[PDB]
RNA sequence: CAGGCGCGCAAAUUACCCACUCCCGACCCGGGGAGGUAGUGACGAAAAAUAACAAUACAGGACUCUUUCGAGGCCCUGUAAUUGGAAUGAGUCCACUUUAAAUCCUUUAACGAGGAUCCAUUGGAGGGCAAGUCUGGUGCCAGCAGCCGCGGUAAUUCCAGC
RNA sequence: GCCCGGAUAGCUCAGUCGGUAGAGCAGGGGAUUGAAAAUCCCCGUGUCCUUGGUUCGAUUCCGAGUCCGGGCACCA
């Protein structure tokens, strides 16, 4: 018995709710924004010793 | 059905709303499914894709840049 | 060196409308007379030599073979003062539709009725064409009128004044109901298959004295159709405005590819300017200006012309699609519109929802009453009462309209011409209207 | 700054005789105001068309229009 | 049919695996110091390496009898002096092998104005090139990869039409000298 | 040679010129869609913008001293941080040059940057493989997924925001 | 541009000259399951393509239009 169907495509593409994007500044590009990942990366190395947590780290 | 030859194809159309977009006897670009004549991942058989509609991308249509070519 | 105007003819079925223009072309020299030769044989094979000179216009082979105009035809003739691109209605009802195409590039109209015994009456009946054919001549702003009373051989007596003078005193009521002054027209007995007081006075009426107009800007007199025409008025041509050319056919001209034809109703149309095409939004530069075969170096308003445009397929611009200039103002698509509706006759009760045909200059797309905005005034927009919930026959309302297919519109006071319309329904003119204001999609 | 290449001579008749035409337009010395090439075609094909001096009247009949 | 030249190559060769983390890092830690827009530039500079260290390498391979070692392995080396990368006392093959990737890119224009401190940071730099205000000899240079030779070392500086310098002022004070000039009288 | 149609997933202007390159001819003089020139051109290749700086500010290192604390100046970094006025070319636009004539490029005068809105995209974020087990929605559906696999009501993989 | 036929539940197919459209299949809700399938209960879930005419009234009567299918034609 299939239970998908081709009425119900696009359904939950439909359902999502409209969320929109925000205004927010303009990224720096070219050599100014492999500047911003330099400094980021390797200027500001805060130290952790117990272990390294990632670039977007949620915990 | 393709033109230049007649012959008879399945056709997957990838994303989520993209069937709507398609409707019966329109003209579709039509490419390999990426496995050089296999079938890809769960869908059995099915060794093409579908790149533009009505002589309009599917992305395009997917992502709100044009719309189906409404007449 | 002439001046270009566009006259189309219309009247009932069977009128002399082809006979008449395909003789009267002759006779101006407008086609070979070996071609009629050609036609007089021909048509007599086929069973249909009676209709020797409209075959002149009727190219096709259903037309040919019925007797019957199905689609609009345009030939070419000059008057000694006017280079005149004439336009031959269908008089059928079931082809209004190809009429209001012919008529709405037009600027003045000839009205063929035929003089017979019971064949006029069929014609200005209830259920005839010749009535709705003037008024959508008016309609679609045609303003300038030629009444020619054709068949003046075949009364009884042949050639009488009486049945003539008949017919004027009554056709001249109706114009003066719809609009058109009576003074202001003039009527020319003819006879369309024998060419009588077309060119040259005939002297089988010799009690015609002639054809008196009172007009505004000239008063003229006559007597043959020719100085007919030659009194028509010169139409003035909207050039300081940004182009619109309502396409009313698309050809694949061998050698030369897409070849949209249409007349230019404002601005000027010259080679290598970027045109845009409403409402399939198709943008691309046109190669050459041809009118009548002839090459042109600008289309000035009101010059009925084709264009050949570069890398555009015959399928992508069709009847009814609006060009204009991509760097000017371009023509957009018409999401939705507001128009000042006046209720001709309708049978019934017209609520939101209603889907008549609408007629704008060669679009003819099926526009639903979306929201009756307000009761108005006739004579002036006066208005009345808010949300008239139900409108009848001899109501003026404002309207919110949603046509149903893409549609190109503009209001009648920015562009007189693509403003204008003909709700059509019932086989019959339901209401007239203009436009006020368009909702114009963005279309970026 | 700013290279280039000049040429001087012994006198203007000799800048008139072996000198490019265009360089000497330059100077306003031997100016032409002709016809496209396209418009010199079209005149040489007609009157190949026509035969004895006729050849001449025709083509200088329709070189106007 | 053409009068025209299709001789052409690329300067650069992409990384054989896309995302190596150990690559990645010392791409950005150099495209960081030495100020270059993209990792193309790390790879053009690599490339230029790898053809020029390949090349010292099948002559090391040929004997010193050789005559072709000799020539090309001459013009090399002084090729390499020319541009400030190796040492005029270091005039043996064996020691291209040890160039690195930052001596090459170290005698790029961009780092010069920035060392002989015409610029304050190596991002200042390119900014000071691609607005034409430094010279080399007498040629207002605007090309930041502008390999410096020995011999064009000395003589970098300012340009003549430079604001920053013997240069009528730049547009953006030209417009509050006016100001002042309006805000004046 | 352009240009049209047809075919197709699939490919340009019905442009200007003999000035160049060279060819033919009785010929220093004529002609040449050969060829050159411009147009279209993200086939492909090369160079290269989309900011930079200075101070205040706040964390943070940093350099030294000192009650360990703490302090002072100094170097460095994240903030459409608080600003500030410097710089410039994309752009528009005299001339000039370019060139057969033009064009572009090169130069120059004017003008032209703060949201310097003059606003960089395309793909991805379980592994292979660089990057979230964040939040909302859906609930083996819709979809994703080159492969392994994800989805069955707390999805690191769908649809979205960040 | 012209002509011909069709349009009813998600699919298919019924439906009297005019007394307020059903059948099967599918699907939904509940019991059950980790979630299904099977099983057991309940539920048309359809603006009769759209819109006007006429009628006491319209899916079934007549027009106009849209889409589909077929055929014909269209050379500034
Ligand atoms: N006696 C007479 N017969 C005429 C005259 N004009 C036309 N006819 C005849 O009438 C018939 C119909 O003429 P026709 O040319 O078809 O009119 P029409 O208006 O163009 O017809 P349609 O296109 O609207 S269908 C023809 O057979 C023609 O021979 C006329 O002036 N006098
Ligand atoms: C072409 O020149 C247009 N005037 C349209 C046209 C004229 C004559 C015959 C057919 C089309
Ligand atoms: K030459
Ligand atoms: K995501
Ligand atoms: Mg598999
Ligand atoms: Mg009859
Ligand atoms: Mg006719
Ligand atoms: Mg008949
Ligand atoms: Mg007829
Ligand atoms: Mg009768
Ligand atoms: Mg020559
Ligand atoms: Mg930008
Ligand atoms: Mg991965
Ligand atoms: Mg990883
Ligand atoms: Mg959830
Ligand atoms: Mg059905």
């Amino acid at each position: 018995k299939v239970h998908g169907s081709l009425a119900r495509a696009g359904k939950v593409r439909g359902q999502t709710p409209k969320v929109a994007k925000q205004e927010k500044k303009k990224k720096k590009t070219g050599r100014a924004k492999r500047r911003m990942q330099y400094n980021r990366r390797f200027v500001n190395v805060v130290p952790t010793f117990g272990k390294k947590k990632g670039p977007n780290a949620n915990s | 059905q393709l033109i230049k030859n007649g012959k008879k194809i399945t056709a997957f159309v990838p994303n989520d709303g993209c069937l709507n977009f398609i409707e019966e006897n329109d003209e579709v670009l039509v490419a390999g499914f990426g496995r050089k004549g296999h079938a890809v991942g769960d869908i059995p058989g099915v060794r093409f894709k579908v790149v533009k509609v009505a002589n309009v991308s599917l992305l395009a249509l997917y992502k709100g840049k044009k719309e189906r070519p409404r007449s | 060196e002439k001046t270009h105007i566009n006259i189309v003819v219309i009247g009932h079925v069977d009128s002399g409308k082809s006979t008449t223009t395909g003789h009267l072309i002759y006779k101006c020299g407008g086609i070979d007379k070996r071609t009629i030769e050609k036609f007089e044989k021909e048509a007599a094979e086929m069973g249909k030599g009676s209709f020797k000179y409209a075959w002149v216009l009727d190219k096709l082979k259903a037309e040919r073979e019925r007797g019957i105009t199905i689609d609009i035809s345009l030939w070419k003739f000059e008057t000694s003062k006017y280079y005149v691109t004439i336009i031959d209605a269908p008089g059928h009802r079931d082809f209004i539709k190809n009429m209001i195409t012919g008529t709405s590039q037009a600027d003045c109209a000839v009205l063929i009725v035929a003089a017979g015994v019971g064949e006029f009456e069929a014609g200005i009946s209830k259920n005839g064409q010749t009535r709705e054919h003037a008024l959508l001549a008016y309609t679609l702003g045609v303003k300038q009128l030629i009444v020619g009373v054709n068949k003046m051989d075949s009364t009884e007596p042949p050639y009488s004044q009486k049945r003539y003078e008949e017919i004027v005193k009554e056709v001249s009521t109706y114009i003066k109901k719809i609009g058109y002054n009576p003074d202001t027209v003039a009527f020319v007995p003819i006879s369309g298959w024998n060419g009588d007081n077309m060119l040259e006075p005939s002297a089988n009426m010799p009690w015609f004295k002639g054809w008196k107009v009172t007009r505004k800007d000239g008063n003229a007199s006559g007597t043959t159709l020719l100085e007919a025409l030659d009194c028509i008025l010169p139409p003035t041509r909207p050039t300081d405005k940004p182009l619109r050319l309502p396409l009313q056919d698309v050809y694949k001209i061998g050698g030369i590819g897409t070849v949209p034809v249409g007349r230019v109703e404002t601005g000027v149309l010259k080679p290598g300017m970027v045109v845009t095409f409403a409402p399939v939004n198709v943008t691309t530069e046109v190669k050459s200006v041809e009118m009548h075969h002839e090459a042109l170096s600008e289309a000035l308003p009101g010059d009925n012309v084709g264009f050949n445009v570069k890398n555009v397929s015959v399928k992508d611009v069709r009847r009814g699609n609006v060009a204009g200039d991509s760097k000017n103002d371009p023509p957009m698509e018409a999401a939705g519109f507001t128009a000042q509706v006046i209720i001709l006759n309708h049978p019934g009760q017209i609520s939101a929802g209603y889907a008549p045909v609408l007629d704008c200059h060669t679009a003819h797309i099926a526009c639903k009453f979306a929201e009756l905005k307000e009761k108005i005034d006739r004579r002036s927009g006066k208005k009345l009462e808010d949300g008239p919930k139900f409108l009848k026959s001899g109501d003026a309302a404002i309207v919110d309209m949603v046509p149903g297919k893409p549609m190109c519109v503009e209001s009648f006071s920015d562009y007189p011409p693509l403003g204008r319309f003909a709700v059509r329904d019932m086989r019959q003119t339901v209401a007239v209207g203009v436009i006020k204001a368009v909702d114009k999609k963005a279309a970026g | 700054k700013t290279t280039g290449f000049g040429m001087i001579y012994d006198s203007l008749d000799y800048a008139k005789k072996n000198e490019p035409k265009h360089r000497l337009a330059r100077h306003g010395l031997y100016e032409k105001k002709k016809t496209s090439r396209k418009q010199r075609k079209e005149r040489k094909n007609r009157m190949k068309k026509v035969r004895g001096t006729a050849k001449a009247n025709v083509g200088a009949g329709k070189k106007p229009k | 049919p053409v009068a025209r030249s299709w001789v052409c190559r690329k300067t650069y060769v992409t990384p054989r695996r896309p995302f190596e983390k150990s690559r990645l890092d010392q791409e950005l830690k150099l495209i960081g110091e030495y100020g270059l827009r993209n990792k193309r530039e790390v790879w053009r500079v690599k490339f230029t390496l790898a053809k020029i260290r390949k090349a010292a390498r099948e002559l090391l391979t040929l004997d010193e009898k050789d005559p072709r070692r000799l020539f090309e392995g001459n013009a090399l080396l002084r090729r390499l002096v020319r541009i400030g990368v190796l040492d005029e006392g270091k005039m043996k093959l064996d020691y291209i092998l040890g160039l690195k990737i930052e001596d090459f890119l170290e005698r790029r224009l961009q780092t010069q104005v920035f060392k002989l401190g015409l610029a304050k940071s190596i991002h200042h730099a390119r900014v000071l090139i691609r607005q034409r205000h430094i010279r080399v000899r007498k040629q207002v240079v605007n090309i930041p990869s502008f390999i410096v030779r020995l011999d064009s070392q000395k003589h970098i500086d300012f340009s003549l039409r430079s604001p920053y310098g013997g240069g009528r002022p730049g547009r953006v004070k030209r417009k509050n000298a006016k100001k002042g000039q309006g805000g004046a009288g």
